[PDB]
């Protein structure tokens, strides 16, 4: 499961069983990040987070882990939070280059393979290192429709209907399965990414957590931006509630 | 004209088994002459000869790369340089100056190292390569040159009779010209022996 | 220069005089001016001497290493945007004319690409300073599908045309047949003019020109 | 350890040695701490002496007209994200001609300290930072560290025995937004002071105290100045 | 003495004293390690591409999971190893056969574009600080000229052409498998040659599977553009095994 | 983003020797065999191309390659390498060729390609060449061959052998080749000296074979070779 | 040059004149201007002979790989936009007008201007030397929502009247029509012009 | 990547460089090589490795290089670091040439590749050249010349010397035997021959196995020759008829 000494110092270098334990060592760094969850919907996507609070005497919304990579995307990370905010600031460049060259809004596959390219390329040489997060891209419009990306420190990228990343990326993923989200609208589906992050928290191991929670589909005109302090609140209650 | 400056005339010809060039020996600067030995034609191996006319500054220096370069070769290569090559070689030299050129019309004459044959040629200033079967010219009396060479030259002529007609075309077509002049010089190239004179030329 | 190109029924046909000018003095009476590019691709240059002779040369020299790591037939198409984007590049100062013409798997093709690297594809044209005297003629006699000698006939009079009517064109019509079976290159296919003979001699007698000095190497 | 002489070397835990190697440099400076209220952002920093011949350090340095910083770790590696901070401050007015909000400055320092973390040869920066300043949305504290990671808080405590000023705090958080700028800074020197090893207290020598909000620009009081903040002391109790 | 190292020799892309390279030699290793088996083979009229393709469950989006990819028109590939390398590969491809018509005219050949390729992975064999690509690529497509053409390409830099191949786990089982096939002279039709590498992929792996477990492309000479055959299609020939 | 490393990966070991060259060497000791053979009127080149399944194409890939109309080429070692001093190889032809206006020296080309193998026993972040190049070549009426080897060092021969089994192909060459043979006798003693390493039957697919004279450097057809494998 | 492109319901009609001139000679009298940038993207070509083909072939370049890229059919507004970049670029080194005209799933058929380096979109647009002399003719010519057969004669038309006014147009009138089916390529010879008032 | 540097330009904690000593060994497993200076010219006289009955013997010399028109080199070592130094040789010598018009003086050719390779010990963490080089010539300073090159990049200036294999005995052969200002070319030949067939490993000699150029001023032009096999034989031979009267 790991190699010592030799084979999993550099990136550049291969173990004798074809693997790059340099890549596998920084996505350990994200299996140990708080929990990230995004699933689509009928008419969008949501994203749901939990941001574990190290300390009452930070701000209630600091180290964001919900970002805007361009006005119809949304971007959810997971891992080291450093390289996190670089691959936002990487992807921002993507769409804003697009547009530039093309003059339009970049299409979320398009964007999440381009991004995917630069983060595999940290992966090939002893000059520099992996980067230690894992990220999802979900982003709605009439021609398209709902789509949802993730990628990942080796540079793979999918598509999804459901996803999860961090410490119970397992616990989550079977608490997806349960919902019929092909059918389900994106109000719905706020409830119930609420509820899954609660189940997935461990309040026995980490001391405490907030809930970060975003949209981006029909209701908010195909913008990506954060759920209302009232829908949440209602979401956070619902998520309480069901836990009996 | 910027060929204008310096004047000068470089003669190539051709014979049986043999070829011919001729340089005047002056250095001038426009309205004076200040050297009556001036040289214009350099030894490139026993038996191959390159004759340059124009920018007296162009011709030496030109004159001094190719050595550098043709050096080079023989020593890289095991051989002596064949009239070809040395042709193409200073085409290269002067193409590589295509816009910022060397301001010299080089003339090449000699005889083929091994297999004996007489090769002439002359060259643009941007290195295009002329070969001809009877005479090239180059320099501030081309006109006159061309006008001697039509009327004097013949397809086989031995070593005496070539030498009389190729200065008989300089000494006239210099006599012309208010740039060129001061003496004469003419090579005459064989197999055996390399034949070199200064001629009694006009000194005005 | 006085260069053309001409589509028939098997193949392609270049032409060209033999004519170099510098200043307004004929240079060379015998240049040739039809280049080699591939065995079955060729180019005729017009303009600047040895712009006409180095792009040639230089094209020529990326098609065989081209032909070589590919093991195929050489396209045309290949020659001419290569030709071009080179031309292209140097924003017409490389003063070459071309007329490219040669056979390929897709049939027989005749291009011409100016210095400024435009470019365009014709059954029949024309470059060079007496292309005028030679389109005359094409226009006036072209047809679609003739045959090898009905098509090297006018092509000959075309550059014939060009040769008698322009004073920067003279000497030998080169004529190249190129043919999805080979390429024939008839150096001096038709001559013109004709005055090598003569009647007035002008020797002199060895020691009719005084010497000063003499010196004899001996090899 | 062959996991933690450079920065590209990931250890099979999934972590970088080298960073937390850097975040060591900050926690050996002494003491600092930022707080703010709904107006005024105070920053409160322990002046240190390697002997009593010499002076004391800078803790506190300017950055604009409305950023303030407060340093701990390596001087070199402070001075220069100092001139960075001060180069984009800079740039912001010369362009815009307004203030650079502090959301954003901090930002580029978290883009910027990520860099080096990432290439060979290169090095994380030894220093952590508490950002005092004024725009548009208030007040702010902030804090960063050798990681490029930075938080936005409503009060912190960074360097050697910060952990008590950071309960401290801790405990009057909710006291701080309607404070009185006089009581907002003695709650910053309070917490300083539960640093300080019992035997000792706040000098009007090691004290170095910034201040920036709606009333000032960012003003850096010292030795004489220092005392009327001192003055007026609730005693060190236990 | 077989398998002897020195040195750094087992870390980067220098010689043993054998005169091999490890790292070259692990890199075929990663492509074991994508968990997948690729077979292509070459008919008279076309050539087909197939694979497996596993989708661990129902929250990922089907049609995203692939291993098909477009380079040309006329030319396609199936990519067998580490996902995120296969995908750079692809995109360097692609990258390379727009550019081989922006200077020469037409359309890259099969072999050329391989080739290309080859010469790219060989620089990552020489130099020493980065590594090969974990990846295998299998070209398809037809040549004006030559007929249809299958060619494959490695981390060490070797590229051929071929009338049928493998590529992954079970690589070494199926071109055994597609050994025995080629001896006995079939018609290669469309249906034989598709059918030829479906029935290998499915011996050798034995499944017999769904039309949504496999993907098949094909590249045909009446139709030269480069087919991904969806779930009907692929359901049409797999009930056409069973009759 | 990236930047090589500057420093040598062939050094000098204690006893005076540069161990990288050597390990090279045995890169091309252990590959395919090829031999070439200088024939009075002509060179011959053929080498082993048993690619070991029925599976293969054979007529996709070659190991004898042509570097302009008068010179050819075989190699013992690594494909990929090969390939590349083949390109440079060629680039290098024309170079020489738009200079001069001449086909470049046979021996002028291998000085040119041995000197590029030089560069990488000494430039930075790179391993030397594991391949040895068998160079043709017809100029000035007389036939050519040469070896370039990873330590940049070439040498000329009337005949040689390399790869597997080059030791017992060398004395074998020793005993069976005499100067002044046919061109046509040279390619028997070229598919010969094969035959001693072989390992299997040989078919025209099996091996390949190259050949220069005055007429330029080609490679033999199918058909061809199989009149000769009689 | 004339050049010219017409918006209609299922796509576009693109026109252009036979020549090509080099000071009051024509050299090739014979040229199609309508050059292919995707399967139902083309673009019209005026200026520069040189500069004109060099944008051509990088406009082409640059779709083809966005094209692959988003594995779909390139927008004609995204089309544009490339042509529209480089000549932005290189204004002063560039000397050239592309009128690019085609039709997409998104937008339906579109034409576009793309002068100097700005872009607007028209329901028809003129360009080229011989633009001049039928700018009165277009805009009293013109109905909005015109079939495909008015369209193709409406560009027709113009293009006539303009090659036997202008020195610099001439030759036959190549017409390409894009629509969701494909590209249907015409050519209208000399004995087949539309005539008008000629003294 | 410092993990893969081998730190060819450090310092050893004698003070000594590590690669240049073991570049120095390289050049005793190649050829002996030998100069020897006489009053009326200069030769060298090599040992050919290349040997064999399967060679073509297409270049006039095997480790005598021509690099100017007054001056010649012998080589001991790695031959393609020997190919690239000459090269550089026949540049310097030919800058020299262009810009002064006048041929470059022996010692100030031999200097300026020293400094090259005494850069590749210095910086740049390149391997250094494992040649010696032998250098004859004539200059119009200090007439006929004979120089040694070191792989350390220092040189010196001998009247007779020797690199290669068995070297030490072959100079200490010649120290006895060097007649100092009273040699000629004819004595220096008859030496040569002398030196190199004790030294050598074959035992009887051969003129397939040796390799002798002269250098000479005849005619007021530098003349360099190559020796002739028919030259070498009569060499050769005359040493071994002189090995037949030493015994009664
Ligand atoms: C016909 C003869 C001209 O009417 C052709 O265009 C011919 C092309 C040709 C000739 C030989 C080989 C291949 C192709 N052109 C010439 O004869 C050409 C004349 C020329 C001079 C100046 C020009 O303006 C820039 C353009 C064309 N010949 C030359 O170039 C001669 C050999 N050299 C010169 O005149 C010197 N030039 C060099 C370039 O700069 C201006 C002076
Ligand atoms: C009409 C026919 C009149 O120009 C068109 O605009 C036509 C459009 C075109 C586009 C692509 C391919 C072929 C034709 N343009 C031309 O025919 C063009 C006219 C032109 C020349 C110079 C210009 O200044 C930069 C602008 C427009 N003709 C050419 O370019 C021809 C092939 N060559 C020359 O005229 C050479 N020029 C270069 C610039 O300096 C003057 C000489
Ligand atoms: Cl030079
Ligand atoms: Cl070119
Ligand atoms: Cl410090
Ligand atoms: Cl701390
Ligand atoms: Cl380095
Ligand atoms: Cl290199
Ligand atoms: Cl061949
Ligand atoms: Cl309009
Ligand atoms: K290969
Ligand atoms: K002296």
């Amino acid at each position: 499961s790991s190699i010592g000494t030799g084979y999993d110092l550099s990136a550049s270098t291969f173990s004798p069983d074809g693997r790059v334990f340099q890549v596998e060592y920084a996505m350990k760094a994200v299996e140990n990040s708080s929990t990230a969850i995004g699933i689509r919907c009928k008419d969008g996507v949501v994203f749901g987070v939990e941001k574990l609070v190290l300390s009452k005497l930070y701000e209630e919304g600091s180290n964001k882990r919900l970002f805007n990579v361009d006005r119809h995307v949304g971007m959810a990370v997971a891992g080291l939070l450093a390289d996190a905010r670089s691959l936002a600031d990487i992807a921002r460049e993507e769409a804003s280059n697009f547009r530039s060259n093309f003059g339009y809004n970049i299409p979320l596959k398009h964007l999440a393979d381009r991004v995917a390219m630069y983060v595999h390329a940290y992966t090939l040489y002893s000059a520099v290192r992996p980067f230690g997060c894992s990220f999802m891209l979900g982003s709605y419009s009439a021609n398209d429709g709902a789509q949802l990306y993730m990628i990942d420190p080796s540079g793979v990228s999918y598509g999804y209907w459901g996803c999860a990343i961090g410490k119970a990326r397992q616990a989550a993923k079977t608490e997806i399965e349960k919902l019929q989200m092909k059918e389900m609208t994106c109000r719905d589906v706020v409830k119930e990414v609420a509820k899954i992050i609660y189940i997935v928290h461990d309040e026995v191991k980490d001391k405490a957590f907030e809930l970060e929670l975003s949209w981006v589909g029909e209701l908010t005109k195909g913008r990506h931006e954060i759920v209302p302090k009232d829908i949440r609140e209602e979401a956070e209650k619902y998520a309480k509630e069901s836990l009996k | 004209s910027i060929m204008s400056y310096n004047g000068g005339a470089v003669m190539a010809m051709k014979g049986k088994n043999c070829v011919a060039i001729a340089a005047d020996r002056r250095f001038g600067i426009q309205a004076q002459m200040v050297t009556t030995d001036f040289q214009k034609i350099f030894p490139m191996g026993d038996r191959l000869y390159i004759g340059l006319a124009g920018l007296a500054t162009d011709v030496q220096t030109v004159a001094q790369r190719l050595k550098f370069r043709l050096n080079l070769y023989e020593l890289k290569e095991g051989r002596q340089i064949k009239p070809y090559t040395l042709m193409s070689m200073v085409a290269n030299l002067l193409y590589e100056k295509r816009f910022g050129p060397y301001y010299t019309e080089p003339v090449i004459a000699g005889l083929d190292p091994k297999t004996f044959k007489p090769f002439i040629c002359s060259l643009d200033l941007i290195g295009c390569p002329m070969v001809t079967d009877d005479f090239v010219v180059s320099g501030t009396c081309s006109e006159q040159m061309y006008g001697m060479c039509e009327s004097l030259w013949e397809p086989n002529m031995d070593p005496e009779h070539l030498f009389e007609t190729i200065s008989q075309a300089m000494l006239n077509a210099v006599d012309r010209d208010a740039v060129s002049g001061m003496g004469v010089i003419v090579h005459v190239i064989e197999k055996d022996k390399i034949t070199t004179r200064t001629l009694k030329a006009r000194m005005d | 220069t006085t260069i053309a190109g001409l589509v028939f029924r098997d193949g392609v046909i270049l032409g060209a005089d033999t004519r170099a000018t510098n200043d307004s003095v004929v240079a060379d009476k015998s240049c040739e001016k039809i280049h080699f590019i591939a065995p079955k691709i060729y180019c005729c240059g017009a303009g600047v001497a040895a712009d006409t002779e180095m792009t040639t040369r230089m094209a020529a020299s990326k098609m065989e290493l081209h032909a070589l790591s590919t093991g195929r037939e050489p396209r045309v198409a290949t020659v001419t945007r290569i030709l071009r984007q080179t031309l292209f590049r140097y924003q017409g100062h490389v003063g070459a004319s071309l007329v490219v013409g040669g056979v390929d798997l897709n049939g027989p093709q005749l291009y011409e690409v100016h210095p400024h690297g435009s470019y365009s594809r014709l059954p029949f044209t024309a470059l060079g300073s007496g292309q005028g005297a030679a389109v005359a003629l094409l226009e006036d006699r072209f047809q679609p599908n003739m045959t090898l000698e009905a098509a090297q006939e006018l092509l000959v009079e075309a550059i014939t045309a060009g040769i008698l009517s322009d004073l920067g064109s003279g000497g030998n019509v080169d004529a190249c047949v190129i043919t999805a079976g080979g390429a024939k290159l008839q150096r001096a296919l038709s001559t013109p003019t004709e005055p090598v003979q003569r009647a007035g001699r002008y020797r002199f007698a060895p020691g009719t020109t005084p010497v000063l000095t003499r010196e004899v190497r001996p090899l | 350890n062959q996991y933690d002489n450079d920065v590209t070397v990931w250890s099979p835990q999934g972590r970088i040695h080298q960073i937390e190697y850097a975040m060591e440099a900050v926690k050996q400076g002494s003491a600092t701490v930022g707080l703010k209220s709904k107006t005024h952002a105070v920053l409160v920093a322990l002046k240190r002496a390697q002997s009593e011949l010499a002076a004391h350090q800078k803790k506190i340095l300017h950055v604009d007209n409305h950023i303030g910083i407060s340093i701990a770790g390596l001087t070199a590696d402070a001075r220069l994200l100092c001139n960075f901070m001060r180069q984009e401050c800079l740039d912001s007015r010369f362009v815009f001609d307004r203030p650079l909000p502090v959301s954003r400055l901090v930002s580029l320092i978290g883009s910027k300290t990520q860099i080096p973390t990432q290439r060979y040869g290169r090095r994380p920066y030894g220093v952590g930072l508490l950002i005092a300043g004024y725009d548009d949305m208030g007040p702010h504290i902030f804090q960063t560290c050798p990681s490029a990671n930075y938080f936005d808080c409503r009060a912190m405590s960074i360097g050697a025995r910060s952990q008590s000023a950071r309960t401290y705090l801790e405990r009057h958080m909710s006291e701080f937004m309607e404070c009185n700028l006089d009581e907002l800074v003695k709650h910053g020197l309070r917490a300083l002071r539960e640093t300080l090893p019992a035997e000792q207290d706040l000098t009007t020598k090691n004290v170095s105290i910034g201040i920036v909000g709606k009333d000032l620009e960012f003003t850096i009081y010292d030795d004489d100045d220092v005392s009327p903040f001192l003055d007026g002391l609730e005693e060190r109790p236990q | 003495s077989r398998g002897s190292s020195a040195g750094f020799d087992r870390h980067i892309t220098i010689f043993s004293p054998e005169g091999r390279l490890y790292q070259v030699e692990y890199a075929f290793k990663a492509i074991n390690q994508g968990g997948l088996t690729s077979v292509a083979v070459r008919g008279k009229d076309c050539a087909v591409i197939v694979t497996q393709k596993k989708v661990p469950d129902k929250l990922l989006d089907s049609s995203t999971v692939t291993h098909l990819f477009k380079i040309t028109e006329s030319i396609g590939c199936v990519m067998t190893g580490m996902t995120a390398d296969s995908r750079s590969q692809v995109q360097r491809a692609r990258y390379e056969a727009a550019n081989w018509k922006y200077k020469y005219g037409y359309e890259i050949p099969v072999d050329m574009l391989c080739k290309r390729i080859a010469d790219i992975s060989q620089v990552y064999t020489q130099n020493a600080e980065m590594r090969p690509l974990g990846c295998c690529m299998i070209l398809i497509g037809i040549d004006e000229e030559q007929g249809p053409q299958v060619y494959k390409c490695d981390p060490a830099g070797y590229y051929c052409g071929f009338k049928a191949t493998a590529a992954g786990v079970k690589q070494t089982e199926s071109t055994s498998f597609l050994e025995k096939k080629v001896k006995k002279k079939f018609d290669w039709t469309f249906e034989q040659t598709v059918e030829t590498a479906i029935t290998c992929l499915s011996t050798v792996l034995s499944i017999d599977f769904k039309p949504s477990e496999i993907e098949v492309g094909v590249v045909t000479v009446e139709n030269p553009k480069f087919r991904i055959l969806t779930e009907a299609e692929i359901d049409a020939h797999l009930v056409a095994l069973a009759e | 983003a990236k930047r090589g490393y500057s420093f040598s990966l062939t050094t000098f070991s204690p006893s005076g020797k540069l161990v990288q060259i050597e390990y090279a060497l045995a890169a091309v000791a252990g590959g395919a065999p090829s031999v070439g053979i200088k024939a009075a009127n002509g060179v011959v080149l053929a080498t082993e191309k048993k690619q070991k399944s029925i599976l293969y194409d054979e007529r996709s890939v070659h190991k004898v390659e042509p570097i302009t109309k008068h010179i050819g080429l075989v190699y013992s070692g690594m494909g990929p390498d090969y390939r590349v001093l083949v390109h440079r190889a060629r680039k290098l032809a024309q170079q020489y060729y738009l200079v001069y206006q001449e086909p470049i020296p046979t021996a002028q080309l291998v000085q040119r390609v041995a000197s590029v193998m030089q560069e990488y026993t000494q430039s930075g972040g790179v391993r030397p060449f594991g391949v040895s190049l068998l160079i043709c070549g017809w100029n000035e009426g007389r036939p050519y061959l040469f070896q370039s080897d990873p330590s940049g060092a070439y040498f000329a021969w009337k005949a040689t052998a390399m790869g597997k089994n080059y030791v017992n192909g060398k004395t074998f060459l020793e005993k069976r080749y005499n100067e002044d043979l046919e061109l046509e006798d040279a390619i028997h003693t070229a598919i010969l000296t094969l035959k001693e390493s072989f390992e299997g039957q040989m078919t025209e697919d099996n091996i390949e074979v190259g050949i220069c004279n005055e007429a330029g450097f080609r490679r033999l057809t199918p058909t061809e070779v199989r009149d000769y494998l009689a | 040059t004339t050049i010219m492109a017409v918006e209609f319901d299922g796509g576009v009609v693109v026109g252009s004149d036979s020549r090509v001139s080099a000071g009051t000679a024509v050299v090739n009298r014979v040229f199609d201007k309508l050059s292919p940038l995707h399967q139902r993207i083309f673009c019209a070509l005026s200026g520069s002979a040189a500069d004109a083909q060099a944008i051509a072939d990088m406009a082409a370049y640059q779709l083809e790989l966005h094209g692959l890229e988003l594995e779909e059919p390139p927008l004609v507004l995204a089309a544009a936009n490339v042509v529209k970049n480089i000549s932005y670029k290189y204004r002063e080194d560039l000397l050239a007008h592309l009128i690019v005209a085609g039709w997409d799933q998104r937008e339906g058929g579109q034409v576009y201007g793309t002068m100097g380096g700005m872009l607007i979109r028209q329901p028809f647009t003129i360009g080229g030397s011989g633009s001049s002399y039928i700018y009165g003719y277009v805009d009293a010519a013109y109905k909005p929502g015109m079939t495909p057969e008015e369209c193709r004669r409406f560009t027709t038309n113009a293009i006539t009247l303009a090659m036997n006014r202008d020195g610099s147009s001439g030759g036959v009138i190549y017409l390409v029509t894009i629509t969701a089916a494909g590209v249907d390529h015409r050519v209208i010879l000399g004995d087949e012009l539309p005539k008008f008032y000629d003294e | 990547s410092r993990r893969y540097d081998s730190r060819t330009t450090i310092f050893s904690p004698e003070g000594r460089l590590y690669q240049v000593e073991y570049a120095m060994e390289a050049i005793g497993h190649a050829g002996t090589c030998l100069g020897i200076l006489a009053n009326d010219g200069v030769l060298l006289a090599a040992e050919r490795r290349n040997i064999h009955k399967l060679l073509d013997e297409v270049f006039f010399s095997e480790k005598i290089y021509k690099l100017n028109e007054d001056m010649a080199c012998s080589v001991a070592g790695i031959t393609s670091d020997a190919n690239v130094l000459t090269n550089e040789l026949r540049l310097i010598a030919q800058r020299y040439l262009l810009q002064y018009q006048e041929p470059i003086p022996c010692e100030q050719l031999v200097t300026a590749l020293c400094d090259i390779k005494q850069a590749y010990t210095q910086f740049g963490g390149k391997r250094p050249f494992g040649v010696s080089l032998l250098y004859i010539g004539w200059d119009k300073h200090y007439g006929f010349q004979l120089y040694q090159s070191d792989p350390s990049g220092n040189y010196g200036g001998w009247k007779a010397t020797c690199i290669g294999n068995n070297s030490a005995a072959a100079v200490s052969m010649l120290k006895q035997d060097y007649k100092e200002g009273e040699m000629t070319l004819k004595s220096a030949l008859a030496l040569a021959v002398k030196v190199l067939n004790k030294t050598m490993d074959v035992s009887k000699l051969s003129a397939e196995k040796v390799e002798i150029a002269t250098l000479t001023r005849e005619s007021g032009k530098t003349v360099i020759r190559v020796l002739k096999q028919k030259e070498v034989e009569q060499l050769i031979k005359k040493h071994e008829e002189e090995e037949a009267k030493a015994e009664r």
